């Protein structure tokens, strides 16, 4: 239960592809108090990125199904039984890290970067809970994320330079949130676009240490944009 | 071709 | 619990990547009794191969560090300790199935082809525990496996045509069983080059619903040889 | 390049 130790667990978890354990090691070392180090806070979010993709994955594949056998009521029951476990694990899973995200990580968030990081962790997870809220809570839900998200956003407009890649990964999210979430292709294109350009007028502002993820998102960016606009 | 969100 | 349900829960885990509750719904199966059905016994065989193979997976990955981190005291105690507790559910995995077989799947083959399938599946499991065997247990576990593997070897030699995928997929398993279980690359190749020409000296005995699985593992039969012998 | 078994 040492921190150096947890954190080098975590390590080898992520290389073995066991991210239940990754993100068990980087949840105690969370809940430990202690700002998070850059490391320390990546492997949190890789760990838990891992954790819910695999059943935000897995939910969509059964959802399809469960709409798909409309009239062969005893499969469908049996599919939209399996979506309720999926899904309960999922809202699980997104809890935990909101959990988190509250009690340890956005109090503690001292520099600007990090306050960015973490409130578009939250958005990231509200969002994940909207895709798969239904009746009542859903406005709710969606309204967490966009608040989680909008504050990130100014934040790191005011704070961080436009080639910064939590800055550019906020707007990719914030973009995907508008399209997917507030079906508002035409406000995703515009924060996508904006994200782009700003970035391409000044790659002289790359690290050595940025340069490689903040282009990707770029390409990501761009990518979504030529999607969204055909 | 799918929409993508930040990958890390 | 009941049978066909659970059935159709297994074949919704699979599309999900669920291969832990695909398991659960298969052993549930199986624990009923009865025979199993060409097609559930692949849904088992499926489910089973993705739950162990995960972990024989994330075990080299493991071992591989444990052994390149010699001279790196903690980091290799900590590989170590993670190595062994990836062992444990490996073990606990593999004992399952022997278990199954043990009780139902081996006593309840009427016909010649699922005795085959079963034995060379027993040959497997006890294969992936002889992987991870260390010291005194080694001999016995490795000796179980030939054992199981040599009698599927027998019957398939007298029930089953050269060019069948059962026979040729127990072929390509055993001759890995000589070469990585046994060091002994010569018997591999023996064994390897035997099926594959035997195979190719009777191809008129293929059936063209199978001979796409059955010219699979000839052309993998025959990149062993090449890897063995280059 | 290495050792393959039996896929399925």
């Amino acid at each position: 239960m040492d921190k150096n130790e947890l954190v080098q667990k975590a390590k080898l978890a992520e290389q073995a592809e066991r991210y239940d354990d990754m993100a068990a090691c980087m949840k105690s070392v969370t809940e430990q108090g202690a700002e998070l180090s850059n490391e320390e806070r990546n492997l949190l979010s890789v760990a838990y990125k891992n954790v819910v993709g695999a059943r935000r994955s897995s939910w969509r594949v059964v959802s399809s199904i469960e709409q798909k056998t409309e009239g062969a009521e005893k499969k469908q029951q049996m599919a939209r039984e399996y979506r309720e476990k999926i899904e309960t694990e999922l809202r699980d899973i997104c809890n935990d890290v909101l959990s988190l995200l509250e009690k340890f990580l956005i109090p503690n968030a001292s520099q600007a970067e990090s306050k960015v990081f973490y409130l578009k962790m939250k958005g990231d997870y509200y969002r994940y809970l909207a895709e798969v809220a239904a009746g009542d809570d859903k406005k709710g839900i969606v309204d967490q994320s966009q608040q989680a998200y909008q504050e990130a956003f100014e934040i790191s407009k005011k704070e961080m330079q436009p080639t910064h890649p939590i800055r550019l990964g906020l707007a990719l999210n914030f973009s995907v949130f508008y399209y997917e979430i507030l079906n508002s292709p035409e406000k995703a294109c515009s924060l996508a676009k904006t994200a782009f350009d700003e970035a391409i007028a000044e790659l002289d502002t790359l690290s050595e240490e940025s340069y490689k993820d903040s282009t990707l998102i770029m390409q990501l960016l761009r990518d979504n944009l030529t999607l969204w606009t055909s | 071709k799918r929409t993508a969100s930040n990958p890390k």
